């Protein structure tokens, strides 16, 4: 009746060990007020930019496309070296990206309508990894635990570059403390 | 937490109290790091 | 009866739309999982993608090094672009739209290649560790596991 | 420039207007000495003034004869950002409000008691409908032309003619 | 036989058309009416059999109205706008009354006419079936070897400079 | 049920066996994720690029074909890529290979439906399988070969950039 | 200034056509009092009931027009 | 209509004047407006329900 | 039933495919609120005046009449040299065309877009007639599109579609 990951409270309601990644750890009560679905498939996206952040902000130090806009080892400069179109670009893209991939239900109250949806199945499998059934809650523990490290890992690099001014590997080569 | 308690919590005039103070910080912690916006830059 | 961010209408008094489409598990190489017509699956499924994908990057290649070549008399080639290639017969209009300017490599400045990159537009790697180690350098590369050791000595 | 008037960033009395509220600043900081919180405060102040002036003359601002900066709200692009941009803004805002305040209006007349769902909010729904007004502008056209948007005249109370 | 033996056999290709050795790897006639294709190759095959003759002809020929370019792919910028643009509406007037006006993959066939087949044989030469299905396999043939062929005198000629026969001896290399 | 390879693992479930080569070895489980038959396309297609990679080494230190020295110069392995890149040759082979990948496209698809074998392209103009025993040798020999010399290559070419000698001038000096 | 001044007037011309408006087109009748026509175009009111029914008549909408016309003219 | 039916007001002068009520009780007798309608809105006087002829109500 | 164009979503009920640039594409659902046969004729029009539009943008660069010789090449300023005489007479032939499009539209029963105008009889047979109508109204759309590029394309530039394509200006 108490909960794992926080042993002197309760177990929360609507967590029952069924998704991927559940310990019992909500002590702020968010899914006895909100719904488990929302929650998980923002969860998901969260984590999934996160990943995607996280793995950009240490590879565009090593790597770089050419050109002068594409120099900078710091991602915080790059943000605002990189040729504008290109990013407003990119923000268009990322809103066509979640307007189709969501089939035009992208709100609180239309997304999950059908009830063959389910959360952060966008049906997004381009190379069919999935297929594996005794694999599956394995890759979704695996998914969720990727992206978990990855908001970590990326909220802190990118306060770290805030603090230092610098590259988070060059950063742990030239580190300074305050 | 007391369900009567977020009950009252939710009436209008706290719930309206607590969402203008919210917005009224935005706006003031906006023109506090962005003053004096006449305009839109372009 | 509403459940916060349950996201079905009917529990927030939305109109519904009641046709809800079952999914199917088709999978397509570049598209996505949803409902799609009879016939569909078949004819642009993940054969179609990945073969017009072939095609593509096979007809890239004369498109990325798209020019006018012209031998010398040294048996040496000289690019020029088809912007230069003109027409005899539309009036006024010598010069006329080309397969340059669907694919404008060098109003960019970009060295396109048949592999997309080029040797003027090289993707640029740098090693960040700067040719030093991960602990105990002496010089200006003062790594964390340094400052950990420093910190712990003093 | 535009309707007779110049830019602000070359209008002397654009400087004159600067120049006098720094000298107006300028007095009351002689009174203090350096180093005390007044004179901090007082040449933090000096600092705003001037790098609002230069903000508002390097912004392509023009300024009438009086030596303030004048709006052009005519729909021309070289003045988009002074009235047009600032407007879209507000519609996008306004009518994120006006639909989430609408759809929650609709989901309480679906209540046991929808007038206690006016006084006693539902925050978790309620807050589901703000997340939902995003998209403002497709839902309301499509809750418009799907006909659940306008009601046909024969059902609203009107009064005798 | 099969063209390509590791892919399986194209199903809307039975054969019967003449040329059929079992080559869509992209697999073509899965998506597009094999009637249109069958038309469009006749075609394209036709007229670069007419352009190799033409190439090999120009390096040589210049009726005494015009002035010779240096190459045949040069021949046709030193021709009158006017003289091109009368080419262009005559072939024009050809390919709108060899169709019946029916110009389109909708009502090309709506008849139940036969690809490539317009109606064009004046010197008897279509009597014998044993003979007709000979020279099917014979057009195709050429038309398809004069397509690749046409494509590679062109692009040569716009690389040399130089006409075929004229590259053909004193031939010279990329350096 | 574990496997021969690694006696302290379990088999693998998409290994079986019936492929030239199964060991049973796959601790890491990528048979799991991907399609068998794509792995196996793939471990074709990398082993017999790399038996040419490295026959090509070995026969470019051994010799040049007339005119190669004159545009070359002294330079071996990598180093000739971007030479030949700024020459017509590289464009020439990606050109040609890339048609030929467009039918091998084609025909990974193929076997991915299930209507053709991993890396069998029909390609035996000279009928030496003959046997179906003679077959397998072949098909073991094949694989065998391929990922020695995947091996062999990836020796040869850093090799190359630690010395800049080349594999044959590398064995006669240190 | 004169741009300020013009939609101040504009404001008031717009609220005093509004009070005006609704005096002429409610004088038959509302829906607080759908048989206004027969108490005719001036009368004090309708009594308390009904939650109270002070300057209910076209008169009264006469009668708090002329402040607004008295503001827009200053 | 019956007992328990949605039925819209046609009276001009009535406050409900086109909104629905619900039928509450139809009476037999020969009462002017037997139809008691009951309705969610209440009107400027507070009350909640009114009697009509069968021509003032229609079923929705 | 689900729309074709959207797989999706389920197909838009006031659209059937026996209009001729049916694709069930009505995502907004206009075909539920307004008169379809409306936005068919309207589309029409806007398609057909969009034809004329993106040809016109374009021929000037090949070429001009002998009088308009010395007219300028950009289409935005072309717009202004010609005198309000010509304008006038233009109008004037645009309402003289117009006025059998009102009679048409506000008092008769045609197919959309129906006006009496086919003399050389191109819908006589049947499957070209239903191509030819599938393909107005799909370069209709095109030359929509067409022409919206080449107008913003010709005021961020000021020279007409050809000449910013050779000079390749296609930076702001
Ligand atoms: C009805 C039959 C007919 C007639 C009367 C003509 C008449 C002519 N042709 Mg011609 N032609 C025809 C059929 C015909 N063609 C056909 C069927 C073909 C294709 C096999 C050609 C292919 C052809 C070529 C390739 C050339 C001509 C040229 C010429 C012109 C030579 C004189 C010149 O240069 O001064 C005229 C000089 C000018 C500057 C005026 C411009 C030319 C005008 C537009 C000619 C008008 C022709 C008229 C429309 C009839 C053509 C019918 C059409 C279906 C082809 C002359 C007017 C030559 C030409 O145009 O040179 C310029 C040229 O090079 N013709
Ligand atoms: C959160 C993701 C994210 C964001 C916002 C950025 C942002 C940026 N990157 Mg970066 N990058 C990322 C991840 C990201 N990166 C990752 C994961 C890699 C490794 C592959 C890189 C590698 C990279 C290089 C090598 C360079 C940049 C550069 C840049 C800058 C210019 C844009 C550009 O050229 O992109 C280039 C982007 C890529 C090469 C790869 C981006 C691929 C992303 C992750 C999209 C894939 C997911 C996609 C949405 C599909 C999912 C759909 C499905 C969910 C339905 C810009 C500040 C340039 C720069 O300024 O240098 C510092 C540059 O040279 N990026
Ligand atoms: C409907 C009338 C109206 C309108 C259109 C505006 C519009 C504006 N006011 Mg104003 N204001 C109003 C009524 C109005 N106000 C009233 C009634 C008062 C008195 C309570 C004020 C007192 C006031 C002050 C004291 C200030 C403004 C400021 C501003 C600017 C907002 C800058 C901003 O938040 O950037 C948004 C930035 C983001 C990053 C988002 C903008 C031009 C500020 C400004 O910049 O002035 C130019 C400022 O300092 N206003
Ligand atoms: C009083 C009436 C009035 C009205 C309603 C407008 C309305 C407009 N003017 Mg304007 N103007 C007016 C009087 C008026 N003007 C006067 C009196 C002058 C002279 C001082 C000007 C001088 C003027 C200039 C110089 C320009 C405008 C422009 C514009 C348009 C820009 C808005 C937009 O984004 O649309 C355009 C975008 C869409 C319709 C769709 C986008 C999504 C808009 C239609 C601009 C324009 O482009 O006009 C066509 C422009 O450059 N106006
Ligand atoms: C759900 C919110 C809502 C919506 C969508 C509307 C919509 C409308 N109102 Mg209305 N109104 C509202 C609330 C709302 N009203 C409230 C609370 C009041 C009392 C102050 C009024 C007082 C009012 C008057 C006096 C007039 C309108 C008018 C109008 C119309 C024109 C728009 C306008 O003038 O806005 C302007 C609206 C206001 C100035 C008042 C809005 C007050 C707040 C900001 C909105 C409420 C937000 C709400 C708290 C959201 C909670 C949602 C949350 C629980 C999820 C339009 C039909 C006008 C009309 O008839 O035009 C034809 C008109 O003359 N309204
Ligand atoms: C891409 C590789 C390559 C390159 C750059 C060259 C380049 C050259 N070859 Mg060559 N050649 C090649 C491959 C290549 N060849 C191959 C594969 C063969 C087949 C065995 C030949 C056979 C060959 C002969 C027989 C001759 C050349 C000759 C020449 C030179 C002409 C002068 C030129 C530098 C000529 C020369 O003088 O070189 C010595 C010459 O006579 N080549
Ligand atoms: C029939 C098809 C065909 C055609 C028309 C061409 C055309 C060309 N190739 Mg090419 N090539 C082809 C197939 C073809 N290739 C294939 C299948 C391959 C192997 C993948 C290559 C590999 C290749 C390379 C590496 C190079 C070319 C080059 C050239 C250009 C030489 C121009 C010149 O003056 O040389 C005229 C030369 C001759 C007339 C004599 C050449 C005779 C050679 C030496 C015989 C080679 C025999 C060879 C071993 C057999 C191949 C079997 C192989 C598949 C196992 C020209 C554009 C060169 C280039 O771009 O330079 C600018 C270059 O360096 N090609
Ligand atoms: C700040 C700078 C700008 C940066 C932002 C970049 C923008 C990013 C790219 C745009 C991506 C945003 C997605 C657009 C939101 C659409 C969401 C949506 O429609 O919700 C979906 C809403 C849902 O609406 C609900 O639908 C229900 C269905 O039963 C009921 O009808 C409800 O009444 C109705 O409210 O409406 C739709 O179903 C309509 C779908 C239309 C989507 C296609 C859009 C077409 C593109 C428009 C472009 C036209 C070009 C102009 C014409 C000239
Ligand atoms: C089937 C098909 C055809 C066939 C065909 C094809 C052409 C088959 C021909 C194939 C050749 C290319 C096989 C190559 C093997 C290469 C070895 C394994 C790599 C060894 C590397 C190791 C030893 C090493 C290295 C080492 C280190 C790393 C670094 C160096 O310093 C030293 C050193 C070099 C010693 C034919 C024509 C028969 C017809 C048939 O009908 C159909
Ligand atoms: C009625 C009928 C007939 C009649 C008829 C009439 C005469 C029919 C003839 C009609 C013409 C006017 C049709 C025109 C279509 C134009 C569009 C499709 C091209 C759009 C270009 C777009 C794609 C673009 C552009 C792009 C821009 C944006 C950016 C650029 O950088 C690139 C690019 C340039 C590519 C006749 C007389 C036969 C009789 C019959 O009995 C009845
Ligand atoms: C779904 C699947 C797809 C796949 C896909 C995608 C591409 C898969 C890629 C997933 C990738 C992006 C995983 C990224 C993980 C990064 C996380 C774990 C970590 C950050 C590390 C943290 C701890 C840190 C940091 C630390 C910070 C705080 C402080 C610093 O001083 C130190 C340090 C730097 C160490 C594909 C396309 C293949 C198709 C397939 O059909 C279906």
């Amino acid at each position: 009746a108490k909960s794992k990951a926080v042993p002197f409270l309760s177990q929360p309601e609507a967590l029952d060990g069924s998704m991927a990644g559940d310990v019992g750890f909500d002590p702020f009560g968010f899914s006895s007020n909100f719904d488990l679905k929302w929650l998980r498939e923002a969860e998901l996206k969260h984590g999934r930019i996160c990943m995607l952040a996280a793995t950009g902000c240490l590879v565009q130090e090593v790597v770089h496309l050419p050109g002068e806009a594409f120099s900078q080892k710091m991602a915080l400069n790059a943000w605002a070296a990189a040729p504008r179109g290109g990013m407003i670009s990119i923000l268009v893209a990322i809103g066509l990206i979640e307007l189709i991939s969501n089939r035009f239900a992208l709100t609180a109250t239309d997304m999950f309508a059908n009830p063959n949806r389910v959360p952060g199945d966008l049906g997004f499998d381009p190379l069919s990894l999935g297929g594996n059934g005794a694999n599956r809650a394995r890759m979704e523990l695996a998914e969720i635990t990727h992206g978990r490290a990855a908001m970590m890992g990326f909220s802190g690099m990118v306060h770290q570059m805030l603090v230092s001014k610098q590259a988070p590997i060059e950063q742990l080569m030239h580190f300074k403390a305050v | 937490m007391d369900s009567n308690f977020l009950k009252y919590l939710s009436t209008a005039p706290v719930l309206f109290t607590v969402w203008l103070s919210f917005t009224a910080s935005f706006i003031i912690e906006a023109n506090r790091f962005f003053p004096d916006m006449l305009y839109f830059p372009m | 009866a509403a459940v916060g961010f349950s996201g079905v209408p009917s529990q927030f008094g939305r109109p519904e739309s009641g046709v809800y489409p079952a999914e199917p598990s088709e999978q397509t190489f570049l598209g996505m999982r949803g409902p799609r017509a009879p016939g569909h699956r078949e004819n642009f499924g993940g054969k179609h993608t990945a073969t017009m994908l072939a095609i593509a990057a096979l007809l890239w290649q004369p498109v990325s090094e798209a020019g006018m070549y012209r031998m010398q008399g040294d048996g040496s080639l000289t690019k020029t672009s088809f912007n230069e290639f003109e027409v005899p017969g539309f009036g006024n209009a010598k010069k006329v739209p080309t397969i340059e300017s669907l694919f404008p490599f060098s109003s960019k400045g970009f060295d396109a290649s048949p592999v997309l990159f080029g040797k003027n537009s090289m993707i640029v790697v740098e090693d960040p560790r700067d040719g030093c180690g991960a602990y105990a350098n002496s010089g200006s590369c003062h790594t964390f596991l340094d400052e950990i050791g420093d910190a712990l000595k003093a | 420039d535009v309707a007779g008037l110049t830019p602000c960033g070359e209008s002397k009395e654009f400087a004159r207007r600067l120049d006098g509220s720094v000298k107006k600043l300028q007095t009351r900081l002689k009174k203090y000495e350096a180093g005390t919180p007044p004179a901090l405060a007082l040449q933090k102040q000096i600092d705003k003034t001037k790098n609002r002036f230069d903000r508002y003359g390097k912004a392509g601002l023009l300024c009438g004869t009086d030596g303030l900066p004048h709006l052009i709200a005519d729909g021309r692009w070289s003045h988009s950002g002074e009235f047009v941009i600032p407007g879209l803004f507000f519609l996008y805002v306004a009518g994120w409000i006006g639909w989430v305040g609408r759809s929650y209006v609709l989901f309480a007349r679906t209540a046991d008691k929808p007038t206690e769902k006016e006084i006693i909010i539902d925050v978790p729904v309620a807050l589901s409908f703000v997340s939902t007004g995003f998209i403002w502008p497709f839902s309301a056209f499509k809750e418009f032309t799907s006909g659940n948007l306008i009601v046909p005249a024969d059902e609203i109370t009107v009064s005798p003619r | 036989d099969n063209a390509m033996p590791f892919l399986e056999g194209p199903p809307k290709l039975d054969g019967s058309l003449a040329g059929d050795v079992g080559f869509d790897p992209v697999g073509f006639s899965n998506y597009f009416d094999i009637r249109w294709l069958r038309e469009a190759e006749l075609k394209h095959g036709r007229v670069c059999m007419l352009g190799v003759t033409g190439l090999l002809v120009q390096e040589a020929i210049c009726l005494p109205q015009f002035a010779n370019g240096k190459t045949p792919v040069d021949d046709f910028f030193v021709v009158p706008a006017a003289g091109l643009w009368q080419v262009f509406f005559t072939i024009g007037a050809v390919e709108f009354f060899s169709n019946g006006f029916k110009l389109t993959p909708g009502d090309m066939f709506s008849e139940g006419r036969e690809a490539g087949d317009l109606g064009f044989d004046p010197l008897g030469c279509g009597k014998n079936p044993d003979a007709l299905a000979r020279r099917r396999l014979v057009e195709v043939k050429n038309g398809r070897l004069a397509m690749i062929a046409f494509g590679g005198m062109l692009h040569q000629q716009l690389l040399t400079g130089q006409g075929t026969l004229e590259q053909l001896a004193n031939f010279k290399a990329i350096n | 049920a574990m496997s021969d390879s690694v006696p302290f693992l379990k088999q693998p479930e998409a290994l079986d066996g019936s492929m030239a080569g199964d060991v049973g070895f796959d601790p890491l489980g990528f048979s799991s994720i991907g399609d068998i038959n794509f792995l196996r396309e793939a471990e074709l297609k990398h082993g017999r690029i790399a038996m040419l990679a490295a026959a090509g080494s070995i026969a470019q230190d051994i010799f040049t074909f007339p005119g190669v020295s004159k545009v070359v110069g002294t330079a071996k392995m990598t180093g000739v890529h971007d030479i030949l890149v700024k020459q017509g040759a590289m464009g020439q082979l990606l050109l040609w290979l890339s048609f030929l990948e467009v039918f091998g496209t084609i025909a990974l698809l193929e076997t991915l439906d299930g209507k053709r074998a991993p890396g069998d392209f029909k390609f035996d103009p000279l009928n030496f399988s003959k046997n179906p025993e003679t077959f397998k040798r072949y098909q073991l020999a094949e694989i065998k070969n391929g990922r020695l010399a995947m091996m062999g290559v990836g020796g040869m070419v850093h090799g190359y950039f630690i010395t800049g000698k080349g594999p044959l001038e590398l064995l006669g000096n240190f | 200034g004169d741009f300020l001044i013009h939609h101040a007037i504009a404001l008031a011309l717009h609220t005093t056509t509004l009070i005006l408006v609704k005096g002429a087109l409610d004088a038959r009748g509302s829906k607080l009092m759908p048989d206004k026509k027969d108490f005719g175009y001036s009368f004090p009111c309708d009594g308390p009931g009904r939650g109270g029914t002070c300057d209910i008549s076209a008169w009264d909408a006469f009668y708090l027009s002329m402040f607004w016309m008295l503001n827009t003219i200053g | 209509v019956k007992r328990g039916s949605k039925v819209r007001i046609l009276r001009k002068e009535s406050y409900w004047y086109q909104d629905i009520g619900t039928v509450a009780t139809i009476d037999t007798s020969g009462i002017r407006y037997p139809v008691v309608v009951r309705f969610e809105k209440v009107s400027y006087s507070g009350v909640n329900t009114n009697n009509f002829s069968l021509d003032e109500v229609v079923e929705v | 039933e689900m729309s074709e164009a959207i797989p999706f979503l389920p197909k838009p009920a006031n659209i059937d495919a026996s209009m001729p640039g049916y694709s069930g594409f009505d995502p907004l659902g206009f075909s539920d609120y307004y008169n379809v046969k409306w936005m068919q004729e309207a589309e029409i029009k806007h398609g057909r005046i969009c034809m004329l539009a993106a040809l016109g943008m374009m021929f000037p660069e090949f070429g001009t009449l002998p009088q308009f010789s010395s007219f300028s090449t950009n289409p935005l300023e072309a717009f202004y040299q010609v005198g309000p005489a010509g304008w006038g007479q233009i109008l004037l032939f645009i309402g003289v065309l117009e006025s059998f499009s009102y009679e048409k539209v506000f008092y008769g029963d045609s197919a959309p877009g129906d006006l009496g105008f086919d003399p050389l009889r191109m819908s006589s047979n049947a499957a070209s007639a239903k191509h030819y109508a599938r393909a107005e109204v799909m370069n209709g759309r095109l030359a929509m599109i067409g022409f919206s590029g080449m107008l913003h394309h010709a005021i961020l530039t000021k020279q007409g579609p050809i000449t910013q394509i050779v000079e390749q200006n296609f930076v702001p």
